[PDB]
């Protein structure tokens, strides 16, 4: 008769969309910069890693993505990451208390883009209904994130394996801002190295607009989500 | 609520 016995682990997430890149939603509309717009950092094509992690390179320092036809090193540019969509190989896993997480299959080194947050992007207004309808059918699981106060990712309906990453008060990823071809996305990149096999975390820094339990299991972890 | 970058 066992309370411990009735098995409801699900063998499979909800289902959800899993999309390349971010859709616009509604009022939001299409940011896209025009070739002429776009930045040209002074990396030269004849450097070792031109524009990358340990590079000057410019564009990067700002947290902007080269263009290949913009950049002066060609496709040798190391700063495309975002429109090459090259991420560390990465696999979904069940968590006991923070449901359902996700795990790199690939060691990553420390600075590495291992990411895009990608979703359906949203207004303000259309977030808040979309919390509001949430709590009323008693939903626990959010996947919204701030780019700019009027546009919102969420990785809920649509996404990536980024939306599977847990939030940690001690994480091993974090997210970053960048403009890609004049648009602004979310990355996630990686703050220390991380081995195959592990869990990949970010900090959410929640604006909760009461507090979610957290199960991060960090020496620093303040009890709560965010 | 939502995240924060
Ligand atoms: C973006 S989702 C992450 C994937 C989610 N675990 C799932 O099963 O689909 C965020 C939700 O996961 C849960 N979560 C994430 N980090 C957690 C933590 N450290 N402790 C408890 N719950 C967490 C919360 O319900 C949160 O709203
Ligand atoms: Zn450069
Ligand atoms: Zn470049
Ligand atoms: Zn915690």
């Amino acid at each position: 008769k066992e309370a411990l016995e009735i098995e409801k682990n699900s063998r499979k997430p909800p289902p959800y969309k899993h999309i390349k890149a971010n859709k616009v939603i509604g009022k939001v509309q299409i940011q896209v910069a025009d070739l002429s717009e776009i930045p040209r950092c002074n990396c030269k094509p004849a450097d070792e890693n031109p524009c990358g992690l340990e590079s000057e390179c410019l564009n990067r320092m700002l947290q902007y993505e080269c263009h290949p036809q913009v950049c002066p090193a060609g496709d040798r540019c190391q700063n495309q990451c975002f429109t090459k969509r090259l991420y560390p190989d990465a696999e979904i896993i069940k968590t006991e208390r923070r449901g359902w997480g996700l795990r790199t299959k690939r060691s990553i080194k420390k600075g590495e883009f291992v990411n895009e947050y990608v979703g359906e992007l949203i207004d303000e207004e259309e977030c808040r209904l979309r919390i509001k309808r949430a709590h009323e059918n008693s939903v626990t699981n959010f996947y919204m994130l701030t780019v700019t106060k009027d546009r919102i990712i969420d990785a809920g309906p649509k996404g990536n394996y980024s939306r599977f990453m847990n939030h940690s008060c001690n994480p091993n990823c974090e997210t970053q801002k960048w403009t890609v071809n004049g648009d602004v996305r979310v990355g996630l990149f990686a703050l220390c190295d991380i081995p195959a096999g592990m869990e990949l975390t970010f900090n959410y820094n929640l604006d909760c607009l009461g507090r979610t339990e957290c199960h991060c299991g960090a020496d620093n972890c303040s009890g709560f989500l965010g | 609520g939502v995240l924060r970058i």
